[PDB]
């Protein structure tokens, strides 16, 4: 047999989806930049057809290396 | 605001004075700071209520003056 | 390995005056080009920012003299010094001998002033290396060209800038002596300048130019103004122009 | 430094003069240190050549753009010569930059043909570098 | 242009008029940008209670 | 060593961390008008045990040079001094010339004592000069290492790059009469934290008739309308 | 390095020296309360004596460097000794080039311009001692300044300096923005009071050591136990 | 772990023309024909055996009790007749091998076979491939010759000379008593040094060779780098004996410093090594030590003393002759011209030494075979001085 779950095989969280605990503008950081960020979510936010087309090559490793402010 | 003005906080608490600083003070803290301004030994957050939390954490890096 | 400015290396050299004088290379650019009947000079306008007025009439080219002019190419901190003292030398000058000076002289004086500097004492070596542009009765239209290292040279054409390599090979492939003349030195130096900066149709406000000619018995230092440049540009672009089309 | 990596610098001499020596394999370095006097070293594995890499002109900007955005989609007329010209000499790098920023720029507004507006927004990219303080002490 | 305080009267103006005719997500995006845009004014009494 | 020093290879470094401390805070815009030159600054003083009419960020060093500044105030205090020697020094030498913008250009050459003999550590603020006595305005800048700029509208503060930006989008421009102290008090407003007052901003005005630092009566009535 | 062991400019953008001379101000445990009011402006710091064979009489941080100006010493005592020496110079030097007294905002001023002398260059270090100077000034009223060992010279209203300096700020704060002016009871209450709070040890009437300019009444009173006892009772009543 | 290699290549690298020529044919013909008499030779005698006796006595006996079933481990020690084998997994076993015993090629630390179950020793793997720790005889013995290099006669003989007091004529100080490693200390200007080898391959045509170049200023708390050396010159004198070529760590990890204390350790312990292996009284052993060196200035008072390190050997720059004859040795390969234009490239030319001509030899081929490929390209008579100037000599600033 074969387990369809892997989340859970070794924890280290899960599927944190479908809940809401800290929408988006309710942040109090305001940007930062924030531009780059919506940016990195333009491919969850379909827009890969986007990609395509248009020629451009999205971004696919965003690294912050920023302290925990 | 997002606990609701603090949970119904007074006026005379503004944060004009213990955010003008230049100590740090990274929004973790800033969130800890609005969890711990809740010293309420009675109804409502108020401004002694604050005063324990509120002289608590003071701010040491100072100085500026000679820079201004 | 650097250290206090008198100092020397294992093998024997003076680094620190090295890299002054290779940083020279970096940042700024001006040229010199010696002809018969005038010599000029030719300066690259680094910060064309549109913010600026443009008031004090020249930033590279300084009169320093009446029968000479000078063109810095280093930190304007000590270049503004290093000019104040070249024209007190001047006008020293003047005053003992009642005599212009003759411009191999003042340059000498200028080269030994900076010599001393990196000679003597914990004073660091004067960033700077200038041009100079001249006439005299003895030797008549001279051009030189002196490093923070103190040792100047007698060039006739030479440029001191960041491209200082590519202007100066443009110069020895395009540069004919004895058949040069004030016009054509005007356009070899547009030409270039053009090289040397990336930006092709060069705007009369990136470059500024003086040139030096001899008049009636009397020296005269014309910095060419806006429209004068641009009218040099205009011509050179309708040769390049003529250039590629006839082939 | 003559520390660890410097043996293993000094052992990867070693190797590289025996076996190129001893062959179907040439080595092939980079140098984005400005100078080689910075690391200069011993001459067999590089006497062999020293060409250097000159920062890509206003054309071969030109031409960069033109290989960068011949896969992109954008409108009819575009003057990418002047665009580059724009730049002030930056570098094939930048110039993915400026390609990237404009199909960036383009998604937003979710249209197949990136304006020159947008484009010249993309040229703003060669900016936020400048020189921030105006020091000009050259 | 950078004008601030016209930026947020008009997005703010915006986001009023998406929610008179019940625009509620882009009333909410110009929203949004609007407190983007009112960052800027530190003590906007006025202003400050029309945002909020 | 005694002197502006610390210059590695191709490299100013001491000057350079000069110029980040002088980075400051203050914005003190300063715009060159047709008329004349406004030099505009913030007085931002900690809490209200401070007073504004006791310390002054504009000083007139003569009848129409004015003198606005950046961080390291202590420094500008004896910079400002200076200035106002070697400007009495030249009036006196060249005497009655009314010397103040055939002057402006002199006594920012003369800002070589400033920095180009630094004082083994070199002074941490950068000043922005006006002059109008020659039938034109005249906006100079001097940094902590440098010279003379000769500017029509910069900023010195903690966001000068984007008040430099401000600047020219608001197109400073060339035909702007003498008000233009509304287009610098916007530009202060963009680098400002708060609700500006009469004492929260110092500016100076230098027209054609001389240099007069405007009173909080006037600061206030053009704070009013914007 | 050296960046932060001489007076050189960091390479983040600050100088270091000066800012821990400011704390070398806080070093020596010692607080004082400047109070301009509607027409006086009184000043007062403890006295921290440690073992009665130490003189009373002269242990004092406050000094009158002319007739008319006070001033108030927090930092090491040394400096703080040298720069009133270096005050007293000034004022008497200032006297003698200029025939009227010189303003308290003038001789802050030049006292702070020796400070940025002293940050200024290698050779020397500033002076660890933070002044509060205080005197009536005509046309002007009282008058309050202070003078850092940077060459920062500003204050006014209320101002303090000591270790305990910002809890004294803060009260100060709080008492100008309660709009009352403060007649000659009320600023010195308000002193004593302010410095109290600071301390909480209820201040018998010979731990502190306060200075007076009135209008009325010129010259810097340093008023004896008797008067300062008389205060204290009225404020505790 | 390593005793020696088996060299059975280098097919008679003498190919007199070394061009494509009738004669060079003729050699390789013969070279080709050779090869497969040999390969004949012994696959007629491999197949027609001289007898068929049983199973070779082979599989009867030993390899049925050597099993099927068998794991490597390392041999640690010997006893009369078990032995003692360290396993893997730390396994160590007392156990007498009999059947594939080669008692000469087993050794202690070398991998030997088990055959698990009663886990006997039963074989021993002598190729074992991997003696890959402190590697510096892979270099052994280089097949340059004298012929590689010519123009420098002088220095030829006289460090033939050092170095065939042994070897040859070994009775003579043998009778005189000293048995002297001395070894020769070479000078040099920086432009060459790997001629400081090409002149040391005239000593590598007999015995082996090794190299210590550039190593470190041993900051290694042991220190054990002159130490080494001195283990692999004992392993150069188990071998034939060898020369070790310490150029460029002569001068920098033996320098002259003034200073006294505090000084990297290397002072304390490399210089102070040095002279121990350099001394005779110390260690034996025909190694002679080439210490080769572009800085004469920097020699240690200890390496300076004759009296130690004798046959000091100056290397000065080629002249008219000897540039000729590297010219003529570097060109030869390549067939420059047919119009042999020599003596024009280097009549005027001064300080050019081997690497430079090496140098613009290899780039006049380059030029040549950019765009002007002609076979004996008629513009290599001035394209050689083309890339004979090749600027890159030396550059600073101008400072004159
Ligand atoms: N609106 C907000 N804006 C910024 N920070 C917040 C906000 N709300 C909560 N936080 C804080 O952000 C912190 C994130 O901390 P953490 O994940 O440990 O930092 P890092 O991701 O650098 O490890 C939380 O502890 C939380 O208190
Ligand atoms: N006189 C010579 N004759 C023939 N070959 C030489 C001669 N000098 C040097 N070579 C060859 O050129 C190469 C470089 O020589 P050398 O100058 O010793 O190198 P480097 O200058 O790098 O120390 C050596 O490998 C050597 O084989």
């Amino acid at each position: 047999d074969v387990l369809p779950p892997e989340a859970d095989s070794s924890i280290m969280m899960l599927t944190s989806d479908q809940k809401p605990d800290v929408m988006y503008a309710d942040i109090g950081g305001m940007d930062i930049q924030k531009q780059e960020v919506r940016e990195a979510v333009e491919l969850p936010l379909t827009h890969f057809e986007l990609y395509k087309q248009i020629g451009i090559d999205p971004p696919r490793g965003v690294l912050m290396y920023g302290p925990p402010g | 605001s997002k606990m609701n003005l603090s949970e119904e906080v007074d006026l005379e608490d503004y944060v004009a004075r213990p955010d003008k600083i230049s100590g740090a003070d990274i929004n973790s803290i800033c969130q800890e700071s609005g969890m711990l301004a809740v010293r309420e030994n009675r109804y409502i957050v108020l401004a002694k209520d604050f005063e324990k939390a509120y002289k608590t954490v003071i701010k040491k890096d100072e100085q500026e003056h000679e820079f201004y | 390995y650097d250290s206090r400015t008198t100092i020397f290396s294992p093998e024997g050299r003076l680094y620190q005056v090295e890299y002054a004088m290779e940083a020279i290379g970096h940042a700024g650019t001006c040229l010199g080009i010696l002809a018969n009947d005038g010599v000029l000079l030719a300066a690259e306008r680094r910060n064309i920012h549109k913010l600026l007025d443009e008031v004090f009439f020249s930033e590279k080219i300084y009169k320093l003299n009446e029968d000479m002019a000078c063109s810095v190419a280093g930190i304007t901190s000590d270049a503004n010094v290093l000019t104040n003292e070249l024209r007190l030398i001047a006008q020293r000058y003047l005053l003992q001998y009642q005599e212009p000076i003759p411009c191999e002289q003042l340059v000498t004086a200028l080269c030994d002033i900076k010599q001393a500097y990196t000679q003597f004492g914990g004073k660091r070596p004067f960033g700077v290396s200038l041009l100079y542009i001249g006439w005299d009765k003895h030797y008549g239209f001279q051009l030189y060209q002196s490093d923070p290292s103190g040792n100047y040279g007698g060039w006739k054409a030479t440029c001191i800038g960041n491209n200082s390599a590519a202007a100066v090979s443009m110069l020895k492939q395009d540069y004919k002596e004895g058949e040069m003349t004030l016009k054509s030195a005007l356009a070899l130096a547009i030409k270039v300048l053009n090289k040397t900066m990336d930006v092709s149709k060069l705007s009369a406000e990136k470059v500024e130019i003086a040139t030096l000619t001899r008049e009636n018995g009397k020296t005269v230092i014309r910095v060419l103004k806006q429209k004068e440049v641009e009218q040099l540009i205009k011509k050179h672009e309708e040769e390049e122009a003529k250039a590629e089309r006839e082939k | 430094r003559l520390e660890g990596g410097s043996g293993g610098d000094s052992e990867v001499q070693r190797t590289m003069l025996e076996l190129l020596n001893q062959k179907n394999i040439k080595v092939i370095m980079a140098t984005n240190r400005i100078d080689i006097l910075d690391s200069a070293l011993l001459r067999p594995g590089r006497i062999d050549r020293k060409i250097e890499f000159p920062p890509p002109n206003e054309e071969a900007r030109l031409d960069i753009l033109k290989i960068h955005s011949r896969k992109m989609n954008l409108t009819r007329g575009i003057n990418l010569r002047k665009i580059a010209e724009l730049m002030p000499g930056a570098s094939g790098a930048e110039v993915k930059g400026v390609c990237t920023e404009a199909g960036m720029y383009a998604l937003r507004e979710r249209r197949v043909h990136v304006t020159q507006e947008d484009f010249e927004m993309a040229v703003a990219k060669v900016m936020q570098k400048d020189s921030e303080k105006n020091m000009s002490i050259k | 242009m950078d004008d601030k305080a016209l930026l947020v009267e008009v997005q703010l103006l915006e986001s009023k008029t998406y929610h008179a005719l019940s625009n509620l997500p882009k009333a909410r995006a110009a929203l949004t940008s609007a407190r983007t845009t009112a960052n800027a004014i530190y003590c906007p009494p006025k202003l400050q209670a029309t945002l909020d | 060593f005694s002197l502006t020093t610390f210059s590695p290879s191709g490299k100013l470094v001491q000057i350079e961390y000069a110029l980040a401390a002088v980075a400051g805070g203050a914005p003190s815009v300063g715009i060159k008008a047709a008329n004349g030159v406004v030099l505009a600054t913030e007085k931002k003083q900690k809490s209200i045990l401070y007073d504004e009419r006791s310390v002054h960020k504009v000083e007139p060093i003569t009848k129409h040079i004015g003198l606005v500044y950046s961080g390291m105030g202590p420094d500008y205090r004896v910079l400002v001094h200076r200035a106002r020697k070697l400007a009495q020094q030249y009036y006196l030498v060249y005497q009655e010339p009314i010397p103040t913008a055939q002057l402006v250009q002199r006594v920012a050459s003369v800002m070589q004592e400033y920095t180009q003999s630094g004082g083994v550590r070199p002074f941490g603020v950068s000043l922005l000069i006006c002059g109008w006595n020659e039938g034109r305005p005249y906006l100079f800048q001097s940094d902590p290492s440098g010279a003379y700029f000769a500017w029509k509208a910069t900023a010195m503060g903690k966001n000068y790059v984007n008040g430099k930006t401000f600047l020219e989008k608001r197109y400073n421009e060339d035909l702007e009469l003498e008000d233009a102290i509304h287009t610098a008090i916007l530009t202060l407003k963009e680098s400002f934290e708060g609700q500006m007052t009469e004492d929260n901003i110092e500016v100076g005005i230098c027209n054609e008739a001389g240099f007069r630092r405007l009173t909080p009566t006037e600061v206030k009535d053009y704070l009013a309308a914007i | 390095g050296f960046d932060r062991h001489i007076t050189i400019f960091s390479p983040e953008g600050r100088l270091y020296q000066v800012e821990y001379a400011f704390k070398a101000i806080n070093q020596g445990g010692l607080t004082s309360v400047a109070v301009r009011g509607k027409d006086c402006a009184v000043i007062v710091t403890q006295k921290k004596v440690p073992d009665k064979l130490l003189d009373s009489s002269t242990v004092t941080h406050l000094f009158k460097i002319t007739e008319n100006i006070g001033c108030v010493m927090t930092g090491m005592t040394a400096d703080s000794r040298s720069q009133v020496q270096r005050a007293r110079y000034e004022a008497a030097n200032w006297k003698y080039k200029y025939g009227y007294e010189i303003p308290v905002d003038m001789l802050c001023k030049r006292i702070a311009d020796i400070s940025q002398v002293y940050t200024q260059n290698a050779e020397m270090r500033p002076l660890g001692c933070c002044m509060i100077l205080i005197g009536i000034d005509e046309e002007q009223g009282p008058q309050v300044y202070k003078c850092d060992p940077a060459g920062y010279y500003c204050g006014f209203k209320a101002t303090a300096a000591g270790v305990k300096q910002t809890e004294s700020t803060s009260f100060l704060e709080k008492k100008v923005k309660k709009k009352f002016d403060w007649t000659f009871e009320q600023t010195v209450e308000t002193a004593i009071t302010c410095l109290s709070t600071v301390l909480s040890i209820d201040f018998k009437p010979s731990e502190i050591e306060v200075g007076v300019v009135t209008v009325e009444n010129p010259k810097f009173r340093i008023l004896t136990e008797a008067e300062i006892d008389a205060h204290l009772v009225a404020l505790a009543e | 772990k390593k005793t020696k290699g088996p060299d059975a290549a280098s097919k008679l690298p003498l190919v007199t023309p070394h061009t494509q020529c009738r004669l060079k044919l003729l050699k390789l013909e013969r070279i080709k024909d050779y090869l497969l008499m040999e390969e004949e030779f012994i696959r007629n005698q491999e197949q027609m055996k001289p007898l068929e006796e049983k199973q070779e006595e082979e599989r009867s006996k030993v390899d049925d009790l050597r099993g099927t079933p068998m794991s490597v481990g390392t041999l640690e020690e010997i006893i009369d007749d078990h032995a003692i084998v360290s396993t893997s997994v730390g396994s160590e076993h007392y156990v007498s091998i009999l059947s594939f015993v080669d008692k000469d090629l087993l050794e202690p630390g070398c991998s030997v076979l088990l055959n698990h179950k009663v886990h006997a020793v039963i074989g021993v793997l002598m190729d074992d491939t991997d003696p890959l720790v402190t590697v510096m005889k892979v270099e052994k013995a280089p097949q340059e010759t004298y012929a590689d290099i010519g123009g420098l006669d002088n220095q030829i003989q006289e460090i033939k000379e050092s170095v065939e007091l042994p070897l040859t004529h070994p009775e003579y100080y043998e009778e005189m008593g000293i048995k002297p490693p001395k070894g020769v200390i070479l000078y040099g200007p920086p432009g060459t040094g790997k001629t400081l080898l090409a002149k040391a391959v005239a000593n590598q045509t007999s015995a082996t060779f090794l190299r210590v170049v550039g190593s470190e200023l041993i900051q290694k708390y042991l220190g054990d780098g002159p130490k080494l050396v001195r283990e692999l010159f004992r392993v150069a004198e188990e071998h034939a004996p060898s020369i070790v070529f310490i150029d460029e760590i002569d001068a920098i990890g033996t320098k002259r410093y003034d200073s006294n204390s505090g000084g990297e350790r290397e002072i304390q312990r490399t210089m102070l090594e040095l002279l121990n292996q350099l001394d005779g009284f110390d260690s034996r052993g025909d190694v002679k030590v080439i210490m080769a060196t572009n800085r004469i200035e920097t020699l240690d008072p200890a390496l300076i003393r004759p009296g130690r390190i004798d046959r000091k050997i100056e290397f000065p720059l080629p002249d008219e002759k000897t540039k000729k004859r590297i010219f003529q040795i570097h060109t030869s390969r390549m067939t420059l011209a047919d119009d042999v234009t020599l003596d024009d490239l280097i009549m005027a030319k001064d300080d050019l030494s081997g690497a430079d001509i090496k140098a613009i030899c290899t780039e006049a081929g380059l030029m040549a075979l950019r765009e002007r490929r002609m076979k004996v390209t008629n513009e290599d008579f001035k394209k050689s001085k083309e890339n004979v100037l090749y600027k890159k000599q030396e550059g600073t600033p101008e400072g004159l």
